RNA sequence: UUAAUUGCGAUAACGAACGAGACCUUAACCUACUAAAUAGUGGUGCUAGCAUUUGCUGGUUAUCCACUUCUUAGAGGGACUAUCGGUUUCAAGCCGAUGGAAGUUUGAGGCAAUAACAGGUCUGUGAUGCCCUUAGACGUUCUGGGCCGCACGCGCGCUACACUGACGGAGCCAGCGAGUCUAACCUUGGCCGAGAGGUCUUGGUAAUCUUGUGAAACUCCGUCGUGCUGGGGAUAGAGCAUUGUAAUUAUUGCUCUUCAACGAGGAAUUCCUAGUAAGCGCAAGUCAUCAGCUUGCGUUGAUUACGUCCCUGCCCUUUGUACACAC
């Protein structure tokens, strides 16, 4: 299954009931120009990069 | 945390209006004026209204500053 | 200092004053399965039969083993300084004994027999069950002891 | 459950396999052997002083060896 | 080459030493020896047999060199450790004070530790000359 | 390279570490970059370290701890559950023990074998308990690159406890065991199991 | 006898002595004077003194079975 | 007339003073080598400040060191304190500023507790609570 | 009688650093002028006494612990003079709070 | 935005007070002042020892010189978030790098406003009103018991269930305190005893002596090899000592031995963000002896998040009220 590599941009903030959850808009190195948000849990910076299973979901959980 | 009581802030407003050509954008020096030109009761309280001061006064450098 | 192998000249398991001594396990360790007798009281019988504490008690001999059974019923006579046994100056002659295996019980029911005779304040909590050592029985101990 | 002494259909199972082990351990003989701890603590002893497999480290309660050549 | 005890490991130090003073046999044990477990603090006495009192004399006389004068009391607290009391929590229980002082007294038949008038007990002349020498054999093999 | 004289005579073992800044004497800290993506800089290399215990300042801040060496990391895990809380003696050395018995097997870099065991093991999706009540839902959440090394130390460390209670076995060589079966990749092991069961319960609530 | 003396003098500014202010105010109310009009006594020497500030708290039952505690005060009294 | 210089080392109990002066390659702590330092899996923690700088900076000194305070371990960090602190001390005094300012951005690039103290330090316990901030289990019921 | 040195030995304690600071300023400064040979002061590791006890009269409330202190400075001041030279400065003009400990050494 | 009604701002309010802050104490640094035989250091007047050709140690301060690096306490200096970068209405501020002993209010406490509780205390008081008692007393004292009695339910705790271990030998490092002439206090050292402990001398009214409290956890090597096993010491019979006039209901300590559940614990629930949690002991309080308790002190020293209103509690604003003794 193609596991797809992602690369944070902007940290939007903070959400899910609790405060786990993070809203980050991330980027692709490898096919560039796709910007999708995604609903992160663990501490996250700027620049970072992560692993993305799938990319056909955006985040719901927003304010 | 580092929100400043108005004695600090009213006290560094005060100073650099009427003694701006004695200021000078260091803060070693500006606490070491600051023990002859005021009456302070401690060097910590002193630090603080110097701290404000040389913060006061580089935005000073950069443009006018209202009130 | 000094490290030797061992070969197996064994034989298993063996009763020993109506206590089955336990097999495969070291000789002192396993004299603590005969009751009335610890840790210690196995150490120090064994070194006064000059084996070997590796021996595991399974390749002995029946003629150590007939030494330390006379240990065992007449300790004092060899070199202990009396403070040592089970039953350190007893009420019957004043002499210090060591109670074996398995006639624990014998003097701990006529122990318990001369207390519930005399009818002193220890017998009587020996007989209803409750606690003789002092220990509050209010709030715990409830249900067993 | 294990055996407990040593002879002659256990201590050639012994010779004949503990060269090529790459790890030997005192649960590891007693996980691949019959031994218990303490004659697996008697291996790890003997068995080097014949030289057969080389001592990379030496600790207690814990065996780190490996096989020689 | 210049060895005093200082440049051999305290572990294999001990060890030579009382195997050098196993191959003496003149220690003088109190004859009342491997059957005590020299601290209430201790539910077992010593697992060693042939050499723990050249063991305990050994360890004991670095303590002397180490040092400057050591009483009964101050070797009473350093081998003591921590009692298992029971139900209750652990403590500190101090030593068994028959051993020490005659492994002390022993030592003092060999020659090794003085009488030291400033305090408790001290080195002697003859008190390092076997340390020094064992101690040069400890470093060189 | 050649030897020199000193009054201490410093062993020659010991004395040769100043050629290349190693481990202990024995392993090295090159080519041991990672294989798989978004864990380099999240992952201590390039930092040469002589031990895996040192007074670290590393909780301060936010991410201090990611600069933290990932072997003193695994020790600092290690080094819990009651009996163990405290005594960083144990961690060291069991992990210097664990190091040994590691390369016994595997003759390659140790660092990198766990490098690679720790992108393998680290949750890579995990739920997220949306709703704020027992009645709710879960759902699945890409987990932080760091939150996935830190957390799949712990399961590095809680698969070898649970091997090594009441058992036979021992901790450095259950320890070793661990790490060989996440490099890997086996299902064999706690941490890859627990892993899995947390992608799979993801996958079913995205 | 004679290794211990006594030297009794009078304190100045009374007005700034707490202690001799409480029997004052103690010996007023004893006779059967108004609580209230003792303590506005109390107070207005004390800050005509020179005091920055005095406070005076009765507390106490009065005229009525169910307590109450009532305050005085006057001028700048800090606390921390 | 011989040149020397003595500088200190303290962590949160322990404390160790260094003596690095003129001498031919000696390192002795508390008289026995560094080498013999306690316990065998933190020897080579103190070997650091000679590893990063090579033996060839230590050909013509000889250091005399004593540590005392806090616990095992702690004394480690405090010898290893000291000693990188007396080699920078003696060579910014006695040698030109780049021998000490490579001693210097060498150790800081490593570890920087080499020539700085932790300022750590213990928070004392409150009432309510065995611990500095741990508190008593309360129950409600 | 002609200036007999006595080894002399000044010890002061009190509670208030402030009003011993005055005092042992005064006779250090005192020997200074009279140019003695002066062992500076040696100021003893100020030992403090702790008491906690319950805020409580009663047992009801919330656990809390006060602790008051006190705080005991020590120093110890050496002379070397005739004893008539020092008695005149000594036995007068002791401020309060700072009990006296003169004594003479023998060594 | 802040930990803060802390500030910037908006603004029919402006200027203030209390509280918060500021302050004080304490921990963190200073090769710069003052010094010290109640602390330490290096040389050595005088010497001493060995392995030796020089390393450590017995030492002496008119039976030597010098000093504060360490220890100490007086005077200060030091941090005020400092410079820079980013971001904010470009404000108050927050993030990061660097430098610095130190950048979470620098860490932590002391104090801490108005109003209130039918909170608790008459069992601290010779603080106290009213009632009761007052000679056969609810006054005062003496003896013995009880407060600890035990089918049960609940709260705070220590020991554990083992190999990240127990046991034996060895290595072996702290800090905060306390201690008697207003007499039997802390006790060192010698002797005897397995041990607890007994006896004789010795220093200390205490930076000097206990004391370097050579604490424990910890580290090295060996015994054990998964077995309710050598994990566990509950329970119980014996003997030996100490404190007390008295230890029986076992005051406690020591030795032999007896050897239970306990195989990590349901619902439910407690505390905690860095020298912190946790492990480990020690010192003091009480105390003639009894700590599993409390207050402190040191040893080893984690995981995890820099967030939210989901539960819980509190506060504010709007709103409803037939409540105001206030659901
Ligand atoms: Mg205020
Ligand atoms: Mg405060
Ligand atoms: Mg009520
Ligand atoms: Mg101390
Ligand atoms: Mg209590
Ligand atoms: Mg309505």
């Amino acid at each position: 299954t193609p596991v797809t590599l992602a690369k944070v941009i902007k940290v939007l903030g903070r959400t899910g009931s609790r405060g786990g959850v993070t809203q980050v808009r991330v980027e692709f190195l490898e096919d560039t120009s796709r910007t999708i948000v995604r609903n992160v849990k663990g501490p996250v910076r700027e620049n970072d990069i992560l692993v993305l299973m799938e990319s056909e979901r955006e985040a719901r959980r927003l304010r | 945390g580092r929100v400043r009581t108005k004695t600090v802030k009213r006290a560094s407003k005060a100073l650099i209006e009427r003694y701006y050509p004695k200021l000078t954008l260091d803060f070693q020096t500006n606490k070491r004026l600051c023990d002859e030109i005021a009456t302070i009761q401690s060097k910590r309280l002193r630090n603080k209204i110097a701290g404000y001061t040389t913060h006061l006064m580089k935005r000073i450098q950069k443009g006018p500053v209202r009130g | 200092s000094l490290v030797v192998q061992e070969q197996g000249s064994f034989q298993h398991i063996l009763r020993l004053l109506n206590t089955n001594v336990d097999g495969n396990i070291k000789i002192v360790y396993a004299l603590t399965t005969i009751k009335g007798v610890g840790r210690r009281y196995s150490n120090l019988v064994c070194k006064k039969a000059d084996v070997d504490l590796h021996k595991r008690a399974g390749e002995l001999t029946q003629e150590e083993l007939e030494r330390i059974v006379q240990i065992m019923q007449n300790p004092t006579h060899y070199k202990i300084p009396a403070w040592f046994l089970n039953r350190q100056n007893d009420i019957t002659d004043g002499k210090d004994y060591h109670t074996l295996a398995n006639n624990v019980e014998s003097k701990l029911r006529d122990d318990l027999e001369r207390l519930k005779k005399i009818r002193a304040h220890r017998g009587i909590r020996h007989f209803w069950g409750l606690r003789v050592r002092g220990q509050h029985t209010k709030t715990t101990g409830r249900r067993r002891a | 459950q294990h055996a407990v002494i040593l002879d002659q259909e256990k201590y050639d199972r012994i010779l004949k396999e503990v060269p090529t082990y790459r790890y030997v351990s005192v649960s590891v003989l007693v996980d691949r052997l019959k031994i218990g701890g303490s004659l697996a603590r008697i291996a790890l002893r003997h068995l080097e002083k014949e030289g057969i497999i080389k001592p990379i480290s030496k600790h207690s309660k814990q065996a780190i060896y490996t096989r020689a050549t | 080459p210049g060895v005093s005890v200082r440049d051999v490991a305290a572990q294999d130090f001990i060890n030579a030493y009382a195997s050098f003073l196993q191959r003496q046999g003149k220690l003088e044990v109190p004859g009342y020896v491997d059957i005590v477990k020299t601290s209430s603090g201790n539910e077992m006495p010593p697992q060693d047999a042939e050499g723990w009192f050249y063991k305990r004399a050994a360890s004991v006389a670095r303590h002397i060199y180490m040092r400057k004068q050591v009483g009964v009391g101050k070797l009473n607290k350093l081998y003591g450790g921590a009692k298992s009391r029971g139900v209750r929590p652990y403590k500190h229980i101090d030593a068994s004070g028959s051993i020490n002082r005659k492994v002390l007294q022993a030592l003092e038949k060999i020659g090794i530790v003085e009488i030291s008038p400033k305090g408790g007990r001290r080195i002697s002349e003859n008190g390092q000359r076997d340390l020094d020498r064992i101690a040069a054999q400890t470093l060189e093999e | 390279f050649t030897p020199v004289v000193l009054a201490t005579p410093i062993p020659e073992e010991v004395q040769q570490a100043q050629t290349e800044i190693k481990l202990f004497n024995k392993w090295s800290f090159e080519e041991v970059e990672v294989k798989d993506a978004s864990l380099v800089d999240y992952v201590q290399v390039r930092q040469p370290i002589f031990v895996a215990h040192t007074a670290g300042r590393y909780a301060n801040k936010r991410f201090r701890k990611a600069q933290c060496p990932i072997i003193e990391r695994l020790t600092n895990s290690l080094m819990m559950n009651g009996r163990n809380n405290g005594k960083k003696l144990k961690a060291v050395r069991i992990i210097k023990h664990t190091l040994d018995i590691i390369n016994v097997l595997t003759d390659q870099n140790p660092i990198q074998v766990v490098v690679d065991a720790i992108t393998n093991t680290g949750p890579r999706e995990d739920t997220t308990r949306v709703g704020g009540g027992g009645a709710a839902r879960r759902q699945a959440v890409d987990v932080s690159p760091l939150r996935r090394v830190n957390q799949a130390i712990a399961l590095l460390t809680i698969g070898a406890r649970e091997a090594a209670f009441r058992n036979i076995k021992t901790i450095a060589e259950t320890l070793a065991e661990e790490l060989i079966n996440a490099a890997k990749g086996s299902s064999t092991s706690y941490a890859i199991k627990k892993k899995d069961e947390l992608e799979r319960v993801a996958k079913s609530n995205r | 006898p004679g290794t211990i003396v006594l030297y009794a003098e009078r304190v100045q500014d009374r007005g700034l002595s707490a202690v001799a202010q409480a029997e004052s105010m103690k010996f007023k109310l004893l006779n059967g004077l108004a609580i209230r009009r003792a303590a506005y006594g109390v107070v207005r020497y004390v800050m005509e003194s020179g005091a920055k500030g005095c406070e005076v708290v009765v507390s106490g039952k009065l005229r009525a079975a169910r307590a109450k505690a009532m305050k005085f005060a006057d001028g700048f009294l800090i606390h921390s | 007339a011989v040149p020397s210089v003595q500088t200190f080392g303290k962590k949160k109990s322990a404390t160790a003073v260094a003596h690095v002066k003129a001498g031919k390659g000696l390192i002795k702590v508390n008289g026995s080598p560094i080498t013999l330092v306690e316990p065998e899996i933190l020897r080579f923690k103190v070997y650091e400040p000679l590893l990063l700088v090579g033996l060839d900076k230590f050909s013509n000194i000889d250091i005399r060191v004593r540590v005392t305070g806090g616990g095992h371990v702690s004394q480690v960090y405090a010898i290893r304190q000291a000693i990188a602190k007396g080699l920078v001390a003696y060579h910014q005094k006695y040698v030109d500023e780049q021998s000490k300012n490579e001693l210097k951005k060498a150790f800081t690039s490593y570890d920087r507790t080499l020539l700085i103290a932790d300022s750590r330090r213990p928070e004392p316990k409150k009432f309510g609570g065995k611990g500095a901030r741990s508190r008593f289990q309360k129950s409600y019921r | 009688q002609q200036q007999q040195i006595i080894k002399i030995r000044i010890t002061l304690t009190s509670t208030k650093v402030k009003q011993l600071e005055n005092v042992s300023s005064n006779i250090v400064k005192n020997a200074e002028q009279h140019n003695l040979v002066k062992k500076g002061p040696v100021r003893l590791p100020t030992k403090v006494l702790k008491i906690s006890t319950r805020k409580t009269p009663n047992g009801e409330g919330s656990k809390t612990w006060e602790t008051y202190e006190m705080r005991i400075h020590k120093r110890y001041i050496d002379l070397e003079a005739p004893v008539q030279i020092v008695k005149r400065i000594t036995q007068i003009t002791i401020e309060p709070g700072v009990d006296v400990e003169v004594v003479v050494a023998s060594n």
